[PDB]
């Protein structure tokens, strides 16, 4: 009821959010001639719905395979020459976490966009096919931080006695199933990292156990990978660049 | 129960508790950490704000 | 399961004085590393481990197999000269090149003592980390504080040092086994 | 009690001014006023080497602090100014956990303020520390931006609409924060911190 | 209780899905010797939680720019040569809807991405600012869309009477709060659209009403537009490419 | 206010082992001065203070 | 605390006479102390000055 | 609530004392940082 | 309570008060100096004069 004087004496109490983020110093005001409606009545069949946890929970391919009678079989024990030169038993393949996820998956690293740090809970799957015929053994296990520890330490643990007592689980081909399933909790110093660098812990390894055969020489079989992230906590708005460590400035 | 155990004077009581063990094999079993778990008893005082943090 | 397996009728208190179920135990027994001659003597931090020759603390032995450690680690001195020495802790921050600077000029917490009347140093070192967990031998803190001990004049010195896990130290996450020698050496 | 650390924390204390300008050909859009990295301490916006000591002008939270190794805290400003109601414009200002340079209203938290509407006391105005632990480490050797650890970030105050004014009226105004620090808490004393006087060890 | 033969006879009647998506034809096996747990406990500052809804209606700018008092004022009427050729309004700033969000928004650009269609309702702010002693009038309208119909009858509506008639906001710069809020209502022939080609439709103007007028000749004064989602409504699953129109095919 | 600020979540005894929210406590602690030669020793008073050079007792910089 | 007043400026000289020590081994022979003080249990400060300027890293260069 | 513009529209109705004479016409606006007290005890033998 | 915090002789204890916080910020606040005020307790005996003051 007060003529309003061009920006002399405006209300200074005004607080008010727009969007998520952004708090704003003054109402906008809502004048306008007409307030329209929504138009179109939806008429689609229904799809299932989208969630940011749930897009993140879905699973990813992580590696694919053939493997073979002619692949060296894990060591019982070591020698001299390859113990003080922190010799690293052999492996059909091997793969870094998270990396291998969120810098490995194009999806993924686009939904992470401008977040600033995380917590993740892997699951992973093995699925091997081959003959009735065929014999063998794998085992799927978990590499644990290994990198942040010194080169000696991760060193004098790898022969097969060590081995098969880390987390982890074997694959006889005598199943039908023929897939397992094994849990990675998360595990670290810090309690957040952000996607986008190299923020490389815990190496995921796979290992014959015991070596493929067949009634002929030279049988094959073929092996998938595939993981996903559970117990996801997105933590902070930033934007999208790699960090720097403690002795570097910006 | 430090303060107690070292007013009390001997060394092999140590405050005791008693842990609730499981996964029992042969008559042996493996402790809870949530039961072994002792109090520290500084924390009460930090909480509670007693006087003599601030040194009066 | 096809067990012959009869479970055991023997009594405990018949034939040794104890009985321990935890490798904690063991642990909180303090054990001999290396002496250290010199000035510039060097002490090894909470973050532990990693020593090399073969000579080696019990709680060195038994930290091969974990893979987090936390919580204080105590010190027992004996100095081979008697008299008295003072202790401190530092970090590599902390240090000065003034050439007139001394290692009392940061205010940290001190200890003095003289060793004709009491001989046995006794220091518990505590726990300053950022981190609840520690990977063992971490270099990701490099201004972790670490102790240092000197008598005034700064003569030459050497010490039996021996250590033990504090009583709120523990280990986490067990790894496997390091390959290990047990007789003794065969042959000169 | 005087001694009690929050009693320390609670008082404001001005930083330093900052111009803005001004009339003719006012600054473009998106050109920064300031760039405040989250530290009581830092040697950038605080003091300046003399002796080869990096001696460090300041409030006395920050010499409370510059004897711990290990802090945290969380920010309280009050934004505040010089100016006349013949002065108009906007201003953004972004919370920026390992960033630099400004990152538009969508990337990041921002939080836009018009002049117009700051009466006299200022705005106050909070921000969270997002970090990786929960202790940052006390001092640094940079001598311009924060190092890593040291630091949960930065805070940065720019220009979205640029400065106009009248002919009755001076060319340029000028802000100055006010700040205090919530939640402050400390852990491990000693350090190499102390007064000015002389520069010198005795012998 | 029974031998499993390697891959003779399994259960043919299991059915379990992985992730959000993906169903599978047989359960994993949960064997494994050991299951940890998350280690670390949190110790930080809370932060506001993120979510896709809420993050798809985050603020954006959508433009910024200098306005004087020697741009052309909008026309009361027309003459022949300039109707027979479809003449256009002049303007200060025009604004395409919804591309210059969701393809001008890097942000935007990723957080929609493998997703098929979608709904939105817009809003729209404009915030002028100048001194107390300027003079002046703005308008914000709302040209509906347009191109889907012929190119006449987009031609014989623009005449300042019928700019006036449309739904819009007028802005003078009397008032104190010196800023305008614009709601847009979801309009089209098709329910929905794929975020990432050319779903070009109702162009937003800024229009001069009035001329700016300061005691001496050539003042100016500023101006931002911004612009959020609301009331979006995503549908569907597909890899992130350009659509196509009926007479082609693909 | 406008705050963004959300207040703590974080437990006390998990990581370091102790706590203090005081000035006097780490006064109370004794620190080293200055190293006093020959026979006419010289401690300060009660009114204390005023030293010069650099190294300085912890009472001394509070 | 031997003062007439309720409160001591700092390095006050108001008061000449305050009691101060001294130590001595008997035949008065040269010698060296390490000397370190403490605020009692009965001491404190009041009245808040803002800081003096302060050094704070190691000395750069020699 | 409203921001004070530099001496436009004052409140024109104020009235108050500061001394025991002299009438005043505005508040002097009670606003600093800090609020301190009488610090001595008395300490003292009595008089008249 | 110095007698009875000697006679005990445990270090930690140091006599127990709770304090009158005030000026809360965000959980944190300054105590009163009128409650972190311990006892004297020679007072009593020159108010009340005890024998052991005339040192009989």
């Amino acid at each position: 009821s007060v003529t309003n004087t061009g920006g002399l004496m405006p209300s200074a109490t005004i607080s008010n959010s727009e969007g998520a983020t952004m708090l704003l110093n003054d109402i906008p005001d809502p004048t306008q001639n007409v307030f329209l409606s929504r138009n179109v009545t939806d008429n689609l069949f229904e799809v299932q719905d989208q969630n940011l946890i749930e897009s993140l929970s879905r699973e990813v391919l992580l590696g694919t395979g053939t493997w073979q009678s002619g692949q060296a079989e894990i060591s019982t024990t070591l020698t001299e020459q390859q113990l003080i030169t922190n010799y690293e038993q052999p492996s059909i393949r091997q793969i870094s976490l998270p990396d291998d996820i969120v810098k490995g998956s194009s999806f993924i690293a686009s939904k992470l966009a401008n977040i600033a740090y995380m917590r993740c809970d892997y699951e992973l799957y093995l699925r091997v096919q081959g003959s009735p015929f065929l014999q063998g053994l794998l085992l799927l296990w978990n590499k644990m931080n290994a990198d942040q520890t010194s080169k000696i330490r991760s060193s004098i643990t790898e022969h097969l006695r060590s081995i098969t007592s880390f987390p982890g689980v074997t694959l006889n081909m005598q199943s039908d199933s023929r897939s397992v399933k094994l849990v990675i909790p998360y595990t670290s110093e810090f309690q957040v990292f952000n996607p986008r660098n190299e923020n490389k812990l815990n190496s995921v390894r796979l290992s014959i156990l015991s070596a493929l055969r067949g009634p002929s020489t030279s049988e094959k079989a073929t092996y998938s990978i595939m993981g996903r992230m559970t117990n996801i906590k997105l933590y902070g708005h930033a934007p999208s660049i790699v960090s720097l460590s403690y002795p570097q400035t910006e | 129960d430090d303060a107690t155990a070292s007013q009390r004077g001997i060394v092999t009581q140590v405050a005791d508790t008693v842990s609730s063990i499981s996964n029992v094999v042969d008559g042996l079993g493996v402790p809870l950490l949530s039961s072994i778990s002792k109090p520290i008893g500084w924390v009460s005082n930090v909480v509670s704000n007693v006087a003599s943090i601030f040194g009066f | 399961g096809m067990d012959y397996a009869k479970s055991d009728s023997s009594s405990l208190v018949t034939t040794m004085g104890e009985q321990f179920r935890s490798l904690r135990m063991l642990t909180r027994r303090s054990s001999p590393t290396d002496v250290l001659t010199g000035t510039s003597v060097t002490l090894p931090g909470i973050t532990i481990g990693t020593d090399s020759s073969l000579r080696q603390s019990v709680l060195n032995i038994i930290s091969y197999m974990y893979r987090f450690t936390k919580g204080s680690i105590s010190y027992k001195i004996i100095p081979k000269i008697k008299g008295d020495l003072y202790i401190t802790t530092s970090s590599a921050d902390n240090i000065e090149l003034n050439s007139n600077a001394y290692s009392f000029d940061v205010n940290r917490a001190l200890h003095y003592q003289n060793t004709a009347l009491n001989p046995v140093v006794q220091v518990s070192l505590p726990y300053y980390c950022p981190s609840e967990n520690l990977v063992i031998d971490s270099t990701s803190f490099p201004n972790l504080s670490n102790l240092v001990l000197t008598n005034l004049e700064r003569s030459s010195n050497t010490y039996t040092v021996l250590v033990s896990a504090g009583d709120d130290h523990t280990f986490s996450q067990l790894a496997g086994c390091p390959a290990f020698t047990i007789g003794p050496s065969r042959s000169a | 009690d005087e001694m009690s650390i929050q009693y320390l924390a609670s008082r404001p204390y001005m930083l330093d001014r900052y111009t803005i300008k001004g009339g003719n050909t006012p600054s473009p859009s998106g050109t920064v006023v300031a760039d405040i990295p989250i530290s009581p301490v830092n040697y950038s916006l605080y003091g300046s080497i003399i002796r080869d000591y990096r001696t460090i002008f300041g409030a006395p939270v920050s010499l409370a602090v510059a004897m711990a190794s290990w802090w945290r805290a969380k920010i309280h400003l009050n934004l505040q100014f010089a100016k006349t109601q013949y002065h108009q414009c906007r201003l953004l200002v972004q919370y920026l956990p390992y960033g630099s340079d400004v990152q538009s209203l969508e990337n990041v938290l921002s939080q836009i303020i018009d002049i117009s509407h700051v009466d006299e006391s200022g705005i106050d105005l909070c921000f969270p520390s997002i970090f990786t632990n929960k202790w940052m480490r006390s001092y640094d050797p940079a001598t311009e931006g924060y190092t890593a650890g040291c630091a949960p970030g930065r805070i940065l105050i720019s220009v979205l609409n640029p400065l106009i004014s009248a002919s009755t009226v001076n060319d340029d105004i000028v802000m100055m924060p006010w700040l205090t620090w919530e939640n402050l808490e400390l852990a491990e004393p000693g350090s190499l911190a102390k007064a000015a006087i002389g520069f010198d060890y005795p012998a």
